[PDB]
């Protein structure tokens, strides 16, 4: 075949974040002298987690996936002992980090953000492909300010099919997951507006002190708005939290949705 | 980043206490391979 | 609802074998009298390794299975730290053990355990579910000495289309999942002629020194016969040991196979 | 009993190298789909 990747390809610098298996690093293409972030994934943690099979979808589907709201994966190598990951560069960090600094966000940029990522899912679901992760801390920011979802290790391409793995994070599963029900591409949609919620109020719907009790939550879709919660916003978020999947809109209700309209730049 | 989330380990499963002493149901995957 | 297991059911005995997440006992059930083996897994090693969706698999999978040839999973209960599996005794203990001590069998055992397991097989397949992991570990005996399959965290109810998970067991693996391929139930006949080879010669075909080695090996259909090993097994083995799925017969083909009709009883 | 096979960590995915400066291939899920 062709020239293959090497780590002696790279120049690294800063680490842009931890997790758990390793680090991304601040990585500099020599012959190009190409800003990019190096996933380095160790794999006696990957095994011993069983997670090597989540780490093989994401990189399977992210590379295969272009969209400017998709962090790119431009491709994978591996070593003895690691697993390495040429991803796009965010240069304005995670929309999670964002959010801690201003402990939530106005209309516009909640609006502006669910349109970005409403198109990036948008495009995930036609090839589809559902994400199952969707939460700030997956979402990343780049030059302009724009919203790049990115860690798909939980993500999964079901062309046919509904799903049955129980997957993604806490404050963002959808109830059709807690009762132990196949799935679809509607989950991308709940966490849509548990993320839309968080966005605006600055936690999010179901939030309690035990995994437990957040479960019977969510379940029950038990949850309500502050008072500065507009109208708007209020319809969107109760329309995207069915507890039925196929009566939650599809994404294209949710890009013309009016308060997105009204409020998207 | 990636996490694992908490199971309640409630499965669709037998959690019915048996009389051993003493005493059709296979159709399951029939029936769950038919939901649309 | 109606009255649940507990712990407090079953008088405990000695442990009939270890395992990553805990022991099998022998149990009996108070009211009856009943004889069990009860199966201990500790939660907090299950979700550490990752493998508590496979947990999940086998539970709902196997209990709604029954075949004199298929170890009975008769339910399951759990407390805060543990989860229970209530199973079906085999007073015999494994097929993996029985070959150790005989170092290997002769044509009647082997033909006898190749039908009893093609059956259990039969069965599972005719109800959409593929094993994966067919082993003389996973192999247990019961009073008559019948073979009775067990272990199903790596089984699958695929009632539609293939599947992607690699898993199963080194020596046993099928090529198409080595190489990276969807696979389907033929992935059971694959490790059967593997089962049947090590049964009769004592070790399995592609035995190698590394994992590597062995990768290469079942790739390449790499393996040959030891002089003993009649017509009638090369035969059968041959057949099943196809690099291409396909190629493989039913098990319909295995169980009026003249090796097996002239040798099992 | 039950195991964890080690992976080659050979994906369906970009080991190619490229060059940066500078520079159709989402049917890839189509395809994947396809195959009967
Ligand atoms: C893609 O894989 C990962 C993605 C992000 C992170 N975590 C992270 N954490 C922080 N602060 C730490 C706050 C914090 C602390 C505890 C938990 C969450 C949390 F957010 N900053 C950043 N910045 C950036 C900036 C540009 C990037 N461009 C490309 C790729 C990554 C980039 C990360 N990332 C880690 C990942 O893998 C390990
Ligand atoms: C179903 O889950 C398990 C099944 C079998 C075992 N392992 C086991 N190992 C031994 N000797 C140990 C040799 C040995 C050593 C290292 C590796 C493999 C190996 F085989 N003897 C037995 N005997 C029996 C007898 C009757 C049974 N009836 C019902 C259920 C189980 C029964 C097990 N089992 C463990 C399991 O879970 C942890």
């Amino acid at each position: 075949g062709k020239r293959q990747w090497a780590l002696e390809d790279f120049e690294i610098g800063r680490p842009l974040g931890k997790g758990k298996f390793g680090n991304v690093y601040l990585a500099r293409e020599k012959q190009s002298k190409f800003i990019l972030a190096l996933k380095v994934l160790f794999k006696a943690q990957l095994e011993k987690a069983g997670v090597e099979h989540q780490l093989r979808r994401e990189v399977e589907i992210q590379s295969h996936l272009r969209h400017p709201n998709i962090l790119r994966l431009y491709g994978y190598f591996h070593d003895a002992t690691r697993v390495y990951l040429i991803l796009e560069y965010a240069p304005l960090g995670t929309v999670y980090r964002e959010l801690q600094k201003l402990s939530k966000f106005d209309e516009q940029r909640t609006a502006t953000y669910i349109t970005e990522l409403a198109n990036a899912l948008s495009y995930c679901h036609s090839k589809r492909v559902i994400h199952r992760d969707i939460k700030p801390e997956n979402l990343l920011l780049g030059s302009a300010g724009e919203l790049k979802i990115a860690d798909f290790g939980w993500s999964v391409h079901a062309p046919s099919s509904r799903r049955t793995t129980l997957c993604g994070t806490l404050d963002y599963l959808p109830p059709e997951m807690i009762e132990g029900r196949m799935h679809d591409e509607k989950v991308d949609l709940w966490s849509l507006g548990v993320l839309c919620y968080e966005f605006l109020v600055g936690k999010p719907p179901f939030e309690a002190n035990t995994y437990q009790e957040t479960y019977k939550r969510i379940s029950r879709v038990e949850f309500t708005f502050p008072d500065f919660v507009t109208e708007g916003a209020r319809d969107l978020i109760s329309r995207l939290l069915k507890h039925n999947p196929s009566q939650r809109p599809m994404l294209r209700e949710v890009l013309e949705h009016p308060w997105i309209t009204a409020n998207s730049s | 980043g990636m996490s694992q989330v908490k199971s309640s380990y409630s499965y669709d499963a037998p959690s019915d206490f048996i009389n051993f002493s003493s005493l059709n149901i296979d159709s399951w995957f029939e029936e769950k391979a038919n939901l649309e």
